[PDB]
């Protein structure tokens, strides 16, 4: 349960081919839909996860 | 700031990539590189990341 | 052309953008040098260097 809440976590480190891992620095650095662009890529890889 | 420059001169081509023109004035800027060059109107599509 | 780089370096340039009082023990929003987030901020222990 360690091994895989420690995966789970840690895969919130990952980028998933958007801009950031951290979600806050997409809305914070772009805006409208070029913004959800790069969200999108980080729901699916966090949803796969 | 930006907003100032409008009144110095009229500019025709004020594009940011890789961040928006309005959220210039919400950030700080981190070692501005003031890189000036003068080329051919022709010339001006070229210039694109 | 203006270069510049986003969370690489102290604050040291900047725009004219409000800066609050800061606030202890109670949850709130924050934005630390563009650093936005969400949380309850207290003092630390901790030895950073």
């Amino acid at each position: 349960n360690a091994q895989a809440l420690n995966t789970l976590v840690k895969q919130l480190s990952s980028n998933f081919g958007a801009i950031s891992s951290v979600l806050n620095d997409i809305l914070s650095r772009l805006d409208p839909p070029e913004a959800e662009v790069q969200i999108d890529r980080l729901i699916t890889g966090r949803l796969q996860s | 700031d930006y907003s100032v420059l409008y009144n110095s001169a009229s500019f025709s081509t004020f594009k940011c990539y890789g961040v928006s023109p309005t959220k210039l004035n919400d950030l700080c800027f981190t070692n501005v590189y003031a890189d000036s060059f003068v080329i051919r109107g022709d010339e001006v599509r070229q210039i694109a990341p | 052309v203006l270069s510049f780089e986003l969370l690489h370096a102290p604050a040291t340039v900047c725009g004219p953008k409000k800066s609050t009082n800061l606030v202890k023990n109670k949850c709130v929003n924050f934005n630390f040098n563009g650093l936005t987030g969400t949380g309850v901020l207290t003092e630390s222990n901790k030895k950073f260097l």
